[PDB]
Protein backbone atom coordinates (compact mmCIF):
# COMPACT_ATOMS: atom_id res chain seq x y z
CA UNK A 1 0.00 0.00 0.00
CA UNK A 2 1.26 3.58 -0.80
CA UNK A 3 1.69 4.50 2.92
CA UNK A 4 5.23 5.61 3.84
CA UNK A 5 5.96 4.44 7.43
CA UNK A 6 3.07 1.96 7.84
CA UNK A 7 5.22 -1.15 7.13
CA UNK A 8 8.17 -0.24 9.38
CA UNK A 9 10.60 2.69 9.04
CA UNK A 10 12.73 3.79 6.06
CA UNK A 11 12.25 3.06 2.35
CA UNK A 12 10.00 -0.03 2.68
CA UNK A 13 10.43 -2.52 -0.17
CA UNK A 14 8.36 -5.50 0.99
CA UNK A 15 7.26 -7.34 4.15
CA UNK A 16 6.94 -11.03 5.12
CA UNK A 17 5.02 -12.60 8.06
CA UNK A 18 5.79 -15.53 10.39
CA UNK A 19 3.79 -16.99 13.26
CA UNK A 20 4.86 -15.98 16.79
CA UNK A 21 3.65 -16.97 20.29
CA UNK A 22 0.38 -14.97 20.79
CA UNK A 23 0.84 -12.89 17.60
CA UNK A 24 2.59 -12.39 14.28
CA UNK A 25 6.19 -11.42 13.56
CA UNK A 26 6.59 -9.20 10.51
CA UNK A 27 9.92 -8.91 8.73
CA UNK A 28 10.06 -5.50 7.01
CA UNK A 29 12.70 -5.29 4.27
CA UNK A 30 13.88 -1.76 3.47
CA UNK A 31 16.20 -0.14 0.93
CA UNK A 32 19.20 1.17 2.91
CA UNK A 33 21.71 3.60 1.32
CA UNK A 34 25.36 2.69 2.17
CA UNK A 35 27.33 5.58 0.60
CA UNK A 36 26.29 9.02 -0.72
CA UNK A 37 27.49 11.52 -3.34
CA UNK A 38 26.73 15.22 -2.82
CA UNK A 39 25.41 16.53 -6.18
CA UNK A 40 23.88 19.74 -7.54
CA UNK A 41 20.24 19.09 -8.52
CA UNK A 42 17.48 21.01 -10.29
CA UNK A 43 13.83 20.28 -9.25
CA UNK A 44 12.67 21.40 -12.75
CA UNK A 45 13.79 22.87 -16.11
CA UNK A 46 12.37 25.43 -18.56
CA UNK A 47 13.08 23.92 -22.03
CA UNK A 48 12.54 24.76 -25.75
CA UNK A 49 9.39 26.96 -26.22
CA UNK A 50 9.28 27.76 -22.45
CA UNK A 51 7.86 24.25 -21.74
CA UNK A 52 8.26 23.14 -18.12
CA UNK A 53 9.60 19.70 -17.16
CA UNK A 54 9.78 18.15 -13.69
CA UNK A 55 11.69 14.92 -12.86
CA UNK A 56 9.67 11.76 -11.90
CA UNK A 57 11.07 10.36 -8.59
CA UNK A 58 14.45 11.98 -9.30
CA UNK A 59 16.35 15.12 -10.23
CA UNK A 60 17.91 16.94 -13.17
CA UNK A 61 21.75 16.88 -13.03
CA UNK A 62 24.50 18.73 -14.97
CA UNK A 63 26.67 15.74 -16.08
CA UNK A 64 29.36 16.14 -18.80
CA UNK A 65 28.10 19.81 -19.17
CA UNK A 66 24.78 18.23 -20.41
CA UNK A 67 21.39 18.09 -18.61
CA UNK A 68 20.70 14.51 -17.39
CA UNK A 69 18.22 12.77 -15.05
CA UNK A 70 18.98 10.62 -11.97
CA UNK A 71 16.72 8.69 -9.61
CA UNK A 72 16.35 10.28 -6.13
CA UNK A 73 17.38 7.04 -4.34
CA UNK A 74 20.40 6.04 -6.52
CA UNK A 75 22.90 8.19 -8.44
CA UNK A 76 22.91 7.04 -12.07
CA UNK A 77 22.83 9.84 -14.67
CA UNK A 78 20.64 8.85 -17.66
CA UNK A 79 19.22 10.91 -20.59
CA UNK A 80 16.12 13.06 -19.98
CA UNK A 81 13.07 11.52 -21.73
CA UNK A 82 9.26 11.35 -21.50
CA UNK A 83 9.72 8.19 -19.31
CA UNK A 84 11.27 10.16 -16.37
CA UNK A 85 9.51 13.57 -16.86
CA UNK A 86 6.24 15.34 -15.96
CA UNK A 87 5.44 17.90 -18.71
CA UNK A 88 3.96 21.40 -18.15
CA UNK A 89 2.75 23.77 -20.94
CA UNK A 90 4.38 26.69 -19.01
CA UNK A 91 7.52 26.47 -16.81
CA UNK A 92 7.37 27.67 -13.17
CA UNK A 93 9.55 30.51 -11.88
CA UNK A 94 13.05 29.53 -10.67
CA UNK A 95 13.04 26.42 -12.94
CA UNK A 96 16.54 26.42 -14.45
CA UNK A 97 16.61 27.79 -18.03
CA UNK A 98 17.75 25.01 -20.41
CA UNK A 99 16.78 26.06 -24.02
CA UNK A 100 19.06 23.35 -25.53
CA UNK A 101 17.08 20.40 -23.99
CA UNK A 102 14.89 18.40 -26.44
CA UNK B 1 -12.10 2.81 66.43
CA UNK B 2 -11.01 -0.24 64.36
CA UNK B 3 -14.64 -0.73 63.15
CA UNK B 4 -14.91 2.93 62.08
CA UNK B 5 -11.44 3.01 60.45
CA UNK B 6 -12.24 -0.29 58.66
CA UNK B 7 -15.38 1.28 57.07
CA UNK B 8 -13.19 4.20 55.84
CA UNK B 9 -10.43 1.85 54.55
CA UNK B 10 -13.03 -0.20 52.64
CA UNK B 11 -14.67 2.92 51.13
CA UNK B 12 -11.32 4.52 50.15
CA UNK B 13 -9.93 1.26 48.66
CA UNK B 14 -13.20 0.81 46.67
CA UNK B 15 -12.82 4.40 45.40
CA UNK B 16 -9.17 3.76 44.35
CA UNK B 17 -10.24 0.58 42.51
CA UNK B 18 -12.96 2.52 40.63
CA UNK B 19 -10.48 5.30 39.73
CA UNK B 20 -7.87 2.73 38.57
CA UNK B 21 -10.43 0.95 36.35
CA UNK B 22 -11.49 4.28 34.79
CA UNK B 23 -7.81 5.27 34.28
CA UNK B 24 -7.08 1.98 32.42
CA UNK B 25 -10.12 2.58 30.17
CA UNK B 26 -9.09 6.22 29.52
CA UNK B 27 -5.49 5.28 28.62
CA UNK B 28 -6.86 2.84 25.99
CA UNK B 29 -8.50 5.87 24.26
CA UNK B 30 -5.23 7.86 24.62
CA UNK B 31 -3.30 4.99 22.90
CA UNK B 32 -5.90 4.91 20.08
CA UNK B 33 -5.51 8.72 19.66
CA UNK B 34 -1.69 8.49 19.71
CA UNK B 35 -1.77 5.79 16.98
CA UNK B 36 -4.05 8.06 14.88
CA UNK B 37 -1.66 11.02 15.43
CA UNK B 38 1.36 8.89 14.37
CA UNK B 39 -0.59 7.76 11.27
CA UNK B 40 -1.50 11.43 10.47
CA UNK B 41 2.21 12.43 10.91
CA UNK B 42 3.35 9.71 8.49
CA UNK B 43 0.51 10.00 5.94
CA UNK B 44 -0.33 13.76 6.01
CA UNK B 45 2.86 15.65 7.07
CA UNK B 46 5.86 13.49 5.94
CA UNK B 47 3.93 12.25 2.88
CA UNK B 48 0.50 12.58 1.26
CA UNK C 1 9.73 15.59 4.95
CA UNK C 2 8.48 17.03 1.58
CA UNK C 3 9.09 14.15 -0.89
CA UNK C 4 12.64 15.41 -1.69
CA UNK C 5 11.45 18.61 -3.51
CA UNK C 6 10.90 22.29 -2.52
CA UNK C 7 7.79 22.93 -0.37
CA UNK C 8 6.21 25.30 -2.93
CA UNK C 9 6.59 22.68 -5.71
CA UNK C 10 5.08 20.03 -3.39
CA UNK C 11 2.09 22.39 -2.78
CA UNK C 12 1.79 23.00 -6.55
CA UNK C 13 1.96 19.26 -7.45
CA UNK C 14 -0.55 18.43 -4.66
CA UNK C 15 -3.01 21.06 -5.96
CA UNK C 16 -2.42 19.81 -9.55
CA UNK C 17 -3.29 16.23 -8.45
CA UNK C 18 -6.81 17.46 -7.49
CA UNK C 19 -7.59 18.31 -11.16
CA UNK C 20 -6.11 21.84 -11.43
CA UNK C 21 -4.04 22.71 -14.53
CA UNK C 22 -0.36 23.49 -13.87
CA UNK C 23 -0.66 26.65 -16.04
CA UNK C 24 -2.82 28.49 -13.48
CA UNK C 25 -0.68 27.15 -10.61
CA UNK C 26 2.75 28.27 -11.78
CA UNK C 27 1.45 31.75 -12.85
CA UNK C 28 -0.46 32.29 -9.55
CA UNK C 29 2.48 31.09 -7.34
CA UNK C 30 2.48 34.35 -5.29
CA UNK C 31 -1.34 34.20 -4.84
CA UNK C 32 -1.03 30.52 -3.73
CA UNK C 33 1.79 31.35 -1.26
CA UNK C 34 -0.19 34.32 0.16
CA UNK C 35 -3.31 32.11 0.44
CA UNK C 36 -1.16 29.53 2.28
CA UNK C 37 0.39 31.93 4.84
CA UNK C 38 -3.03 33.65 5.26
CA UNK C 39 -4.52 30.20 6.07
CA UNK C 40 -1.72 29.67 8.64
CA UNK C 41 -2.43 33.12 10.17
CA UNK C 42 -6.18 32.26 10.27
CA UNK C 43 -5.35 29.11 12.29
CA UNK C 44 -3.12 31.15 14.67
CA UNK C 45 -5.72 33.91 15.16
CA UNK C 46 -8.43 31.23 15.70
CA UNK C 47 -6.97 30.42 19.17
CA UNK C 48 -8.03 33.94 20.38
CA UNK D 1 -4.50 -1.46 55.98
CA UNK D 2 -1.34 -3.65 56.21
CA UNK D 3 -3.51 -6.53 57.54
CA UNK D 4 -5.87 -6.00 54.54
CA UNK D 5 -3.43 -7.57 52.02
CA UNK D 6 -1.92 -6.78 48.59
CA UNK D 7 -4.61 -4.18 47.67
CA UNK D 8 -2.28 -1.17 47.62
CA UNK D 9 0.43 -3.13 45.75
CA UNK D 10 -2.16 -3.98 43.04
CA UNK D 11 -3.29 -0.30 42.79
CA UNK D 12 0.34 0.87 42.48
CA UNK D 13 1.09 -1.89 39.91
CA UNK D 14 -1.85 -0.98 37.62
CA UNK D 15 -0.99 2.75 37.76
CA UNK D 16 2.71 1.98 37.04
CA UNK D 17 1.67 -0.12 33.99
CA UNK D 18 -0.68 2.69 32.77
CA UNK D 19 2.07 5.31 33.21
CA UNK D 20 4.58 2.96 31.46
CA UNK D 21 2.10 2.74 28.53
CA UNK D 22 1.93 6.59 28.43
CA UNK D 23 5.78 6.81 28.48
CA UNK D 24 6.15 4.15 25.73
CA UNK D 25 3.46 5.98 23.70
CA UNK D 26 5.31 9.32 24.04
CA UNK D 27 8.57 7.66 22.86
CA UNK D 28 6.75 6.15 19.83
CA UNK D 29 5.22 9.56 18.90
CA UNK D 30 8.64 11.26 19.23
CA UNK D 31 10.27 8.48 17.14
CA UNK D 32 7.53 8.92 14.50
CA UNK D 33 8.11 12.71 14.37
CA UNK D 34 11.91 12.29 14.12
CA UNK D 35 11.85 9.33 11.67
CA UNK D 36 13.73 10.00 8.42
CA UNK D 37 14.44 13.67 9.32
CA UNK D 38 17.71 14.83 7.74
CA UNK D 39 18.69 18.51 8.24
CA UNK D 40 21.58 20.65 7.08
CA UNK D 41 24.12 21.87 9.69
CA UNK D 42 23.83 25.32 8.00
CA UNK D 43 20.24 25.88 9.33
CA UNK D 44 19.94 28.91 11.69
CA UNK D 45 16.83 30.12 13.59
CA UNK D 46 17.78 33.82 13.22
CA UNK D 47 18.02 33.97 9.34
CA UNK D 48 15.93 31.18 7.66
Amino acid sequence: SPRINFCGNGNHILSLVQNAPYGLLFMHFSYKPISFKTVLVSPGLCISGDVGIAPKQGYFIKHNDHWMFTGSSYYYPEPISDKNVVFMNTCSVNFTKAPLVY
Amino acid sequence: AQVQIDRLINGRLTALNAYVSQQLSDISLVKFGAALAMEKVNECVKSQ
Amino acid sequence: AAAGIPFSLNVQYRINGLGVTMDVLNKNQKLIATAFNNALLSIQNGFS
Amino acid sequence: LSEYGTFCDNINSILDEVNGLLDTTQLHVADTLMQGVTLSSNLNTNLH
